């Protein structure tokens, strides 16, 4: 969305090009390039022309999701909504939700062409998208891309606090930091490890 | 090591508490869980393990000296007794019998012939080849007779006896497995 020399805005859809040939760190330079471009006034004629697919954010003020329009030209728009607590939630206690396990969620539509693109496809297409969000190797490498040295966090439910104590297993935590934290310690000026020596074990 | 120093009192004995899968149980009492570690690691036992990196390789020696030492049986016991006997009375021909001899005695160490026939007895049955032993002059000619298994008339007829090489087969009392020993020469230079 830019506005216009009277005042008035008007949204105008731009093209980041051939996105199936790159990492996630091409992927994000691409996108700053066309954002930045637009506030400065430096778009061509070539930069509007040529999209297959288009994403939209509703989501941005509040709204909770959209149907919207399909523009000649191609098959599918994606829609983003709001990533806030449902509204029956949003009068209780930060205390009382974090007992329960209650998390955050996001909306997501497929608006498509039916001539050409069947229900069970538009279906399966949203089913890899919610995986991809929770997956291990999606997470494992958008960190490898962006140089972060520690291991992500995973996906699982939430246990119950039964047997062993919450509070002991917090100590023994601190513990296994004090003793062998060393071993994944920011140490070498290169990005090197040695293939012919053992690495030592570190999933305390 | 002192309850004290972990803010226990003698009131805490007999309450019961969760352990973790301590000793095969999810809760034990304090009485119960002292009795346990004081029989595992402050007896004739002193192990060293917690420094060691690989999870696996520490939990197999955690389970080993927590289960204990098994009982062992009459016939067992009695071998163990027949091994001290040899050694204490070979100790005794050659300080009688010869001269000079005072500075190679295993006197105060005999414990160390059942130590090393126990290991050459659990080679032979993991299926092994051979075992090969390095070591300085003291009880070198008790582990000639009792470990290598020469005669007498070899070992008493250049260079001494404490410094020449030998070879010879241990069969396996109670099992079906054979191993060569041999013995490495060395000097005085420890
Ligand atoms: C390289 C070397 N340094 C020094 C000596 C001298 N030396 C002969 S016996 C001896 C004592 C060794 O004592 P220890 O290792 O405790 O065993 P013990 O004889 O009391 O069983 C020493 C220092 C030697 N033989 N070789």
């Amino acid at each position: 969305d830019l506005p216009q020399k009277d005042g008035s805005r008007a949204l105008v859809v731009a093209a980041i090009k051939e996105t199936e040939k790159m990492n996630f760190s091409e992927f994000l330079a691409a996108y700053e390039d066309i954002v930045a471009r637009s506030r400065k006034g430096k778009l061509t004629m070539d930069d509007y022309q040529g999209v297959t697919v288009s994403l939209t954010n509703p989501g941005g003020i509040g709204t909770r999701h959209s149907v919207p329009r399909l523009t000649k030209g191609q098959g599918t728009i994606i829609g983003v909504g709001s990533m806030d607590y449902p509204a029956e939630f949003q009068g209780a206690s930060e205390d009382r939700l974090a007992e329960l396990g209650v998390g955050k969620l996001v909306t997501i539509t497929s608006t498509y062409d039916h001539r050409v693109i069947q229900g069970a496809v538009s279906g399966e297409f949203l089913r890899t998208m919610s995986r991809l969000l929770t997956d291990d190797s999606f997470w494992d490498e958008i960190f490898d891309a962006m140089n972060v040295p520690y291991t992500p966090m995973r996906w699982a439910q939430d246990v119950p606090n039964t047997g062993v104590d919450k509070n002991t297993r917090v100590m023994q935590l601190i513990e296994a930091y004090r003793s062998r934290g060393h071993l994944i310690a920011d140490t070498n000026p290169l990005s090197w490890v040695q293939p012919g020596m053992p690495v030592p074990d570190h999933r305390d | 090591l002192d309850i004290e120093t972990h803010n226990l009192t003698i009131w805490d004995l007999d309450r019961t508490f969760n352990v973790g899968g301590f000793g095969g149980k999810e809760t034990m009492t304090l009485r119960e869980v002292l009795s346990r570690l004081r029989a595992a690691y402050t007896l004739k036992v002193g192990s060293e393990y917690t420094h060691i990196l690989d999870r696996d390789e520490r939990t197999w020696l955690q389970d080993r000296l927590e289960a204990g030492m098994p009982k062992p049986t009459q016939a067992e016991q009695k071998y163990i007794l027949q091994k001290l006997n040899a050694a204490e009375a070979f100790e005794n021909f050659l300080q009688t019998k010869y001269v000079g001899q005072k500075r190679f005695s295993l006197e105060g160490a005999e414990a160390l012939i059942p130590l090393m026939d126990s290991a050459i007895d659990t080679a032979a049955g993991q299926g092994l080849d051979e075992v090969v032993i390095g070591m300085p002059h003291r009880g070198r000619l008790n582990v000639l007779f009792n470990i290598v298994g020469k005669p007498l008339a070899s070992i008493f007829n250049g260079d001494v006896k404490y410094h020449l090489g030998s070879e010879g087969q241990h069969l396996q009392m109670f099992g079906d497995g054979e191993i060569k020993v041999s013995l490495t020469a060395n000097p005085s230079h420890l």
